[PDB]
RNA sequence: CAUUGGUGAGCAGCGAAGGAUUUGGUGGAUUACUAGCUAAUAGCAAUCUAUUUCAAAGAAUUCAAACUUGGGGGAAUGCCUUGUUGAAUAUUCUUCAAGUGUAACCUCCUCUCAAAUCAG
């Protein structure tokens, strides 16, 4: 009766960071403005976890398995979570300014893009009891002259390549016994090498720029290595890249373009499958699964977020949050029920433990300021700054 | 409600390395060092509280919690915050808990 | 220990004597 | 000829085995002069961005811009210090235009010309944009190219616009003035250094200097060699006079961030933890190609002349002091005025410019150079057409 | 500089490094002296929308006279901009391009405000009242001098609660 | 006499490598 | 004994024991290695901050504790540790029943010295290697040849020469072949402290009574002596500064400053660690700074400072006694009552019969 | 390893008394001097002026 | 650190080294007689002329002031600032200014010490570059008002720090103010090594040391009551009482 | 008389080898701790130089490229655009007009207030 804890938090989809897929492609894992909420598909449920960071969240991944969820602040806050436990194992303190977390495909061991840095650590154990330093670091990549953007693994954990905004898209291995198989660098682009990589054979190499460019890297010919067997340009006019993945079993690119447009391709041929306008406001994230079935955008611009097929044309969810501009809300007589109003207008309608908006009403002009329920959560009100009720 | 640097109500005590010479180490302008030409476009007029669009404060945004319900039920509570919708509940034990994991 | 109001302090075209219309007094 | 009455500092090896650039600046700082000794300052402001440096083309005043809110111009041979200015918007580059009286400062939106004081005299509606600013006294001309694609420039004796000149190339990269010829370069991210003058909305040459884009140019006092360094690891030694690249030093360890030219014909590559200094390197012949290794001590391969890594830091940028033998790196946490021996010219002309001038002769050299300004069409390929 | 000479003077007919004309007769600070704004750039922010006042209002002039739709949108322009107040009058519509100044805008500023009201006896020690945290709008406490306060909202400054400063009052 | 404490960074310095001692077998 | 419901996870509050901690750089900056029991602690030297702790809790007390610059080595009962990082990364476990004592590093070669008089040698498997793993020999101090072993220490420039002190005398080894290459004679004192110096050949020895010797081995002769009325010596260090200076520490707690071309104590400080938990255990210069890092029994550590000399035109006459600077303690008797002080699990209050909460 | 530097002296550049006029170093050398032709125009130019 | 004070610390790195002509025209401006108007237009060649004028009587009254007109009063050296040579060939210089200074320390009622070290002071900025044993050696000269205009010319160190308020003063400075300047410990430190300094070199005469005596004796009656300060005072007191012994002289 | 004002004397009273105040400097925290430097799988840290250089890899809007301008006028002289003219070899450049064309370039505004004083 005076016990009470956090359970959920709500809404405001997208500020800052990266979203991503589980092992399956019911669990997806967006940042809140500290937080990381978990909305699950298929068995329509949201969460989001018990903790806050203490800044912006700036990077984030989650386990092969979903074991682990790493979210890293702006600052490089690192917090590890036991992401089935929904417990925090360790706050480990990176000093530099991350922005790719990947765990191995293997879940061995995870890597890290801080600055011209990668540094690359041993995971810790869940089964395990928690320790005071649980992370070893097992090597540290510098060969990068400014602030490295992206990362990847290969499918093999293998193989990694990062890539910054400097000219360079660098692949190395974990072990250094596997460095003289593989460690050379990737130039020859304009701009921000803003996505590299593998495909799903570990032969063809994707390196995408911010310019609009992509090269299709391979070990051949003119001993003798990986030259550029063809180039591949979106002709994005005045339009550029934000933000860029590439499913590689199905040999799908998603883009991320400045001017709120996406564009999907088909990598060995390149071919457009569809142009989306996601908006006035640009893709900050993409994202797919390893079924590649499933995209999930986020504006940062709006704060909205979008899971939507790319073979079908379908959506799964389209949701846009609203900051600052929480103003009402509203029990039901039923615990089922929660209403949200806003400053913009929408009305929300939720459910307790599948936190969705259920209903939304787009319908006032101007702010809505107080929600009360009445005879039994029948009928619900809302006055208005709109000048109604 | 929330425990964030970049709410601006949020610290009771403020970090004394922080307080430079002539300034706050934060109130400084860094928009403008983006390397997209759109992060460095400032739209903020000056003086807007709790106005339209988040950059227009010139500001970090207050923690600020507007409105607060119980539940009829199992006593929960929930505010809707700055951050958003925050659930308080006394529906313990729904901590998801996995046992004897391989 | 800073004092409050810290404004920009900038050209006075009421005092500033480089200008030729304050050149006379 | 033997009128000269100061000869420069050298840096002799005295052995094979003894080699010259393994001095470290703790170990010059015994040998120098006093005064020169003390010359070298060691300014870590730590608590604002990293510093953008630039001395006056005399040396008498130093004039600093961290990243986050720092202008200072200090009368930098003394204790006095003339400005101060902490604005909250983030800056990028500041120049003296005529004297230590009056500066500008690129900030995040818009230049402002400044007081000595730390007063505002002039705010630019126009120029929103400011990467670079630099300045050619010859014609009292701020030249300022920001991350537009544009280029302008600003006379400020009449204090109006000139000119603005479109490159279509983007945000630039890169900025030098020639001193000798007053044409401008630009650098941008195809590899393209552009030569300027503010009537042709073409440029006078458009260079392929690179591949990648341009970290960073610079310019012979005789105009004739300018080094250039991409973002390729690769530095061209442009010699202007025939547009060609001299020598092609690729593969460097990191790219240089930037790049500077003393007087006598010293070369200064800034990698950025790293600080490194050719000597003679700008010359016609391929032995006086600048390489960090000469494997076997062969003469006819070229080490460098002098060299110095900074520990905790990314450097920003370097100029030296046009009369004196050290050079100011600005660093992330400030300034470090690096002793070189031969970098300056011992001989000033005090007749072009004063290193020991009074405030009344600088007031009638001010007045001096005002009147011998060249109005904006003068600014040709070359000075004497 | 130099209250220089006959024949200096001829010669440098043009020049001048204190009152230029992209400088606009430092018109600006004489607006930033009269109120005191911290930044320069507050300037702009309201110039920046006072054209914009005037560039809705000179293209609404520009409509046929009896057009149904220009004189309802210009009511709606003028009844707004007259709950913020930065026009004395709305009887007329000439006052969309004549009284819009900076000036106009910036005399809705918040410490002018309680400088009209005598709270404070100069406009600085009200922007001193204000970054000591003295004052408040109706509900809030403002710690901000530069507040936007329309007509409507004028009544809601007080003095906060249980300061040293209302007890000097 | 003014007795006050000054900020006192750490200046770098060199010291002998003791594992440079060893010769190994004939 | 084991737990089920709690697992251990640090020892909170800990920053030294009193066993004599090791030094060590990274580039231009300094760590320092304390032991607290079974687990020893890594620091910053310009913070203070606690940089690594043990991975294990040791089955047994850490006796000795010595650092290179990316190997710290602790030295338990009769296994010692080879760590990087806190991690063990090789136990070397000596092939007696004695324990451990002393311990050095030089070249190719570790050197650890145990209660039977008798020291162990563990050869790199490579000089291309880094840590010592190949055990080479074993070597001992017969009761003709000297006392029970106090240190050993390697001076500079003594190629495979170990340097093992003891109550007695000093003896010299030419650790690749395992022969005695020379014996000093008996100091007439009980030796208590070894060692090295930044001035050639030198070895300072302060002994169970007030005195310190400088000690040569080209010579073989104790060049110069310094007195101290009354006090049992604990450590000994050199400030490699600039000015020749050194630092004598009793076990009364009290830390005493020389400099040896003015002849002249500079300043004694007194009670900088308590007398009854060992007064001062070990106060080290960091090399070429001037600070010296201070370490008690009394569960803390300090550090102090030369200011700079106020003499403009002397300089190293007039000197500034040193001046305390940072300082990370704990409660020198065991906490008598805890309690959990905040409700976010940040703060602890714990009391002690050291009359202090922390 | 000989180590040389330029020194001023300040004693040269800046006289002694204070009644002296400065001493005043000049260097012909055409790097140091830009502009023979345009500079010398401007003379000529404010000379007919 | 601030940067105005990491500034002003360049001040004090070239305090001497005028690079601006008003800052020659403060530089050159001050010496030991001459009024600012009058000393502001010396050239060098006249002051060192009157050196000589001055050093010449000195040297025929004892023979050890010869050697300065070798070195320090030579006719090549006039032109030499200190700020053109290494630390190396200015702690030699800082040698012969040094012992010139304990030398001339007994001849100081002299105008030919008065107009000796003016130049020396003038061509050496010795009331700067040195000022510690310019001071240390002319201490005991409070009551003369040669050494109260000393006092408005030396760039006073932190260790002479009683003296703050009487730079530029009317009155001369108080036999007080030898305590207090006195009772400080590492003040005591200083004069230690000047008086060691005077014992080998053996220039000890008698009205200084008996300033000294009268100096040392007062600060242990000023430290009656501070016991543990006492305890502090014993090294700095009896070994200039021990080092003081194994003079040759009578009145050490 | 309340002084509920303090000075001023004092006293009861408190009270362990002083009490009270004021301030300079520095250190410690003010977010949750995995070491420094570098060219970084490694080497350094007494040093990277007489292996740092060869090698490979490395060049599109065929010139997309002010997402940035206080508002009105105009915009002579410039530029832009096409219309139109000549020259050279399918393109630059000479010449020329039309542009409620125009962030160059000219002016008007973007100052004069129930703030106070002052005659009536």
């Amino acid at each position: 009766k005076s016990d009470f804890k956090f359970s959920n938090l709500l809404g405001t989809v997208y500020r800052q960071g990266n979203i991503t897929f589980s092992d399956d492609g019911k669990q997806l894992l967006s940042p809140v403005g500290n937080r990381v909420s978990v909305f699950d598909l298929i068995n329509n449920k949201s969460f989001t976890f018990e903790y806050e960071h203490r800044k912006n969240i700036a990077a984030i991944d989650l386990n092969k398995q979903g074991t682990l969820l790493i979210s890293i602040d702006e600052d490089g806050r690192a917090i590890l979570v036991n992401f089935k436990a929904r417990n925090v194992l360790h706050h480990f303190n990176f000093k530099e300014k991350c922005s790719a977390v990947k765990f191995s495909p293997d879940g061995r061991l995870f890597a890290l893009a801080s600055g011209r840095f990668l540094q690359i650590w041993k995971t810790p154990d869940v089964n395990k009891d928690r320790q005071f330093a649980p992370f070893v670091r097992h090597r540290v990549h510098a060969g990068h002259f400014q602030d490295i953007t992206s990362l990847t693994w290969s499918q093999d954990s293998r193989f990694i390549l990062t890539t910054s905004k400097d000219l360079s898209a660098k692949i190395w291995s974990v072990d250094s016994e596997e460095k003289n198989l593989a460690a050379t660098t990737f130039n020859g682009h304009r701009d921000y090498v803003m996505g590299a990589f593998f495909s799903h054979d570990q032969e063809k190499i994707y390196t995408v720029s911010k310019d609009g460019a992509v090269f299709v890297w391979e070990f051949t010919k003119r001993k003798y290595s990986w030259r550029i067997t063809k180039k591949h340009f979106f002709y994005a006019n005045q339009a550029k890249v934000k933000c860029v993945t590439f499913h590689p079993a199905t040999r799908l690119l998603a883009v991320g373009f400045t001017s709120g447009e996406f564009r999907l391709y088909d990598l060995p041929d390149f071919t457009l499958i569809q142009q989306l306008s996601m908006g006035q406001n640009p893709v900050n994230t993409v994202s797919v699964n390893q079924t590649g079935e499933w995209l999930a955008f986020g504006s940062s611009k709006l704060g909205q977020l979008l899971v939507y097929e790319w073979q079908s044309e379908s959506y799964i969810l389209k949701q846009q949050g609203h900051f600052d501009s929480t103003n009402s809300l509203a029990y039901s007589p039923d615990g089922s029920r929660v209403v949200t109003a806003s400053e913009d207008g929408k009305i929300k309608v939720w459910d307790i433990t599948s936190g969705f908006c259920l209903a939304t009403f787009e319908e006032h002009t101007s702010s809505v300021t107080a929600v009360q329920f009445a005879k039994r959560g029948q009928v619900m009100f809302s006055s208005s700054l709109d000048g109604t009720v | 409600v929330s425990r964030n640097m970049a709410l601006n109500g949020t610290l009771e005590f403020l970090n004394s390395k922080k307080m430079t010479e002539a300034g706050s180490l934060d109130l400084i302008d860094d928009a403008g060092e983006n390397s997209d030409l759109e992060d460095r476009i400032d739209n903020s007029l000056p003086g807007s509280q709790r106005g339209g669009d988040l950059s227009t404060r010139k500001m970090r945004p207050e923690v600020r919690v507007t409105s607060v319900q119980f539940s009829p039920t199992a006593n929960a509570f929930a505010a809707a915050s700055t951050e958003g919708l925050l659930i308080y509940s006394t529906n313990d034990t729904i901590l998801f808990d996995p046992f004897d994991l391989d | 220990t800073r004092k409050f109001g810290l404004v920009k302090r900038t050209l006075n075209t009421k005092k500033d004597q480089r200008l030729k219309k304050n050149q006379e007094n | 000829d033997y009128l000269l009455p100061e000869s420069n500092g050298y840096l002799e090896p005295e052995n094979e085995l003894e080699k010259t650039f393994k001095v470290q600046q703790s170990e010059i700082k015994s040998s120098v002069d006093v005064s020169t000794a003390n010359k070298a300052l060691d300014l870590s402001l730590k608590e604002f961005g990293p510093y953008h440096i630039k001395y006056a083309k005399n040396g008498t005043h130093l004039l600093i811009t961290g990243r986050k809110g720092h202008v200072a111009s200090m009368d930098w041979r003394k204790g006095q210090l003339r400005a101060e200015l902490f604005l909250n918007e983030t800056c990028h580059s500041a120049t003296y235009l005529q004297n230590e009286q009056y500066f500008a400062v690129a900030q995040k939106k818009y230049t402002f010309i400044y007081d000595h004081e730390g007063t505002e005299l002039h705010r630019l509606k126009q120029h929103i944009e400011a990467r670079h600013l630099d300045f050619l006294p010859y014609h009292y001309l701020l030249v300022t190219a920001g991350e537009t694609g544009w280029l302008k420039y600003h006379d400020v004796s009449t204090g109006q616009l000139v000119s603005e000149l479109r490159t279509k190339a983007g945000p630039t990269m890169a900025m030098a003035q020639n001193p000798w010829n007053a044409v401008m370069h630009l650098g941008h991210s195809n590899g393209t250094v552009s030569l300027w003058s503010p009537s042709m909305p073409e440029p006078l040459v458009k260079l392929l200097s690179a591949r990648g884009p341009v970290n960073s140019i610079a310019i012979d006092r005789s105009g004739y060699y300018m080094a250039t360094t991409g973002a390729d690891r690769s530095m061209k030694i442009w010699d202007i006079r025939n547009f060609k690249q001299l020598h092609s030093v690729e593969s460097l360890p990191t790219p240089g961030t930037n790049v500077s030219i003393s007087d006598t014909g010293l070369l200064a590559l800034s990698r950025g933890p790293h600080v490194t200094l050719w000597k003679d390197a700008l010359k016609l012949s391929g032995d006086s190609k600048p390489c960090f290794g000469s494997m076997g001590g062969n003469p006819h391969r070229n080490t460098p002349y002098m060299s110095h890594l900074f520990a905790g830091n990314k450097v920003e940028n370097l100029g030296f002091v046009p009369f004196e033998d050290l050079l100011g790196v600005g660093h992330q946490t400030g300034i470090t005025n690096l002793i070189v021996p031969g970098a300056g010219e011992a001989n000033y002309d005090a007749l072009e410019l004063n290193p020991f001038e009074t405030k009344k002769q600088r007031q009638e050299q001010e007045v001096r150079t005002l009147l011998n300004k060249l109005p904006a069409d003068t600014i040709t390929l070359d000075p004497n057409s | 500089v130099r209250k220089l000479k006959h024949h200096e003077q001829k010669l440098l007919k043009k020049v001048d490094f204190l009152e230029w004309k992209q400088d606009q007769g430092h018109r600006d600070t004489q607006v930033m002296r009269t109120y005191h704004i911290q930044n320069r750039e507050d300037y702009h922010k309201y110039n920046r929308i006072c054209g914009d006042i005037r560039r809705l209002a000179n293209k609404l002039s520009l409509l046929p006279p009896t057009d149904p739709f220009r004189r309802k949108h210009e009511q709606l322009l003028l009844d707004k901009l007259y709950a913020m107040g930065v026009l004395t009058t709305k009887s007329k519509i000439s006052d969309l391009e004549n009284k819009v100044t900076v000036s106009a805008i910036c005399r809705r500023r918040l410490p002018v405000i309680m400088h009209r009201l005598k709270m404070a006896e100069t406009i600085q020690d009200a922007v001193k009242f204000i970054e000591q945290g003295h004052v408040r709008v109706g509900p809030n406490l403002i710690n901000d001098p530069a507040y936007l306060v329309t007509r409507n909202m004028e009544d809601y400054v007080t003095w906060v609660d249980n300061s040293k400063i209302k007890k000097t009052l | 006499v003014v007795r006050e404490a000054k900020k006192v960074e750490m200046t770098e310095a060199r010291a002998y490598n003791a594992d440079a001692d060893t010769a190994k077998a004939a | 004994k084991n737990s089920k419901i709690f697992s251990p996870f640090r020892i909170i509050g800990n920053v030294s024991n009193g066993v004599p901690f090791a030094t060590g750089t990274l580039g231009s900056t300094f760590y320092i290695v304390t032991c607290v029991g079974k687990t020893f602690q890594i620091y910053d030297a310009n913070t203070l901050h606690l940089l690594f702790v043990s991975e294990k809790e040791t089955p047994s007390s850490i006796v000795a504790l010595s650092a290179h610059f990316h190997y710290v080595y602790a030295a338990y009962e009769n296994k010692v540790g080879i760590y990087k990082r806190g991690i063990e990364e090789h136990l070397l476990e000596l092939e007696t029943d004695a324990n451990v004592e002393h311990l050095c590093i030089f070249g190719d070669y570790l050197c650890a010295s145990t209660d039977d008089n008798s020291i162990f040698i563990y050869k790199k498997s490579d000089p291309q290697d880094k840590y010592p793993s190949e055990f080479y020999t074993k070597l001992t101090v017969t009761e003709i040849q000297g006392g029970e072993i106090v240190s050993l220490q390697h001076l500079a420039t003594y190629l495979n020469k170990l340097t093992v002190v003891t109550k007695s005398n000093v003896l010299l080894f030419n650790v690749r072949t395992g022969k005695l290459v020379f014996t000093s004679n008996e100091f007439p004192d009980q030796i208590t402290t070894a060692e090295p110096a930044p001035v050639l050949d030198i070895i300072a020895l302060g002994t169970v009574t007030g005195e310190v010797i400088m000690f040569n081995m080209r010579k073989g002769k104790r060049i110069r002596t310094i007195k101290i009325p009354q006090s049992r010596i604990s450590s000994l260090s050199f400030r490699t500064d600039g000015s020749s200076h050194l630092s004598v520490g009793t076990s009364s707690g009290d830390l005493i400053f020389y400099d040896l071309d003015r002849r002249s104590r500079i300043h004694v400080l007194k009670n900088i660690h308590r007398e009854s938990y060992g007064g001062v255990t070990q106060a080290t210069f960091l090399n070429g700074q001037p600070i010296i890092v201070t370490s008690g029994g009394d569960n803390s550590l300090k550090e102090y400072v030369f200011d700079p000399s106020l003499s403009q035109g002397s300089g190293d006459v007039v000197v500034q006694p040193p001046r305390y600077l940072r300082s990370r303690g704990g409660h020198s008797q065991p906490p008598s009552y805890i309690a959990f002080a905040d409700s976010q699990s940040h703060f602890m209050l714990s009391a002690s019969k050291d009359r202090s909460l922390w | 390893m000989k180590i040389k530097t330029i020194k001023r002296s300040a004693d040269d550049y800046v006289p002694v008394k204070s009644t002296q006029e400065s001493q005043m170093p000049r260097n012909l050398n055409p790097e140091l001097h830009p502009f023979e032709r345009a500079r010398e125009y401007t003379k000529a130019l404010n000379a007919t002026k | 650190s601030s940067l105005s004070d990491q500034l002003a610390q360049v001040a004090s790195n070239n305090a001497t080294v005028a690079l601006d002509r008003k800052r020659r025209q403060k530089l050159h401006s001050a010496s030991l007689i001459y009024n600012s108007k009058t000393a502001a237009t010396q050239d060098y060649d006249f002051i060192f002329e009157n050196a000589s004028k001055a050093l010449e009587e000195l040297s025929q009254i004892e023979p050890k002031f010869a050697i300065f007109s070798r070195t320090l009063f030579s006719e090549s050296s006039i032109s030499l600032d200190r700020n053109v040579q290494t630390k190396e060939e200015i702690k030699d210089l800082d040698n012969a200014i040094n012992a010139y200074l304990l030398l001339a320390s007994s001849k100081w009622y002299l105008a030919p010490t008065l107009h000796a070290t003016e130049w020396l002071v003038r061509r050496f900025q010795i009331h700067v570059k040195n000022t510690e044993m310019l001071l240390l050696s002319t201490l005991n000269y409070y009551q003369t008002p040669v050494f109260k205009r000393i006092l408005s010319i030396i760039k006073l160190p932190p260790l002479f720090n009683c003296l703050s308020n009487f730079v530029r003063s009317e009155k001369p400075p108080t036999a007080l103010t030898m305590i207090k300047l006195f009772n400080d410990m590492d003040f005591l430190k200083l004069y230690t090594s000047y008086l060691d300094q005077c014992i080998k070199h053996n220039a000890t005469y008698t009205n200084q040391l008996l300033f000294t005596t009268c100096c040392f004796i007062n600060v242990v009656a000023f430290n009656s009551n501070n016991d543990e300060k006492l305890n502090q005072l014993v090294p700095i007191l009896l070994e200039i009482s021990a080092k003081l012994l194994a003079s040759k002289s009578k009145d050490c």
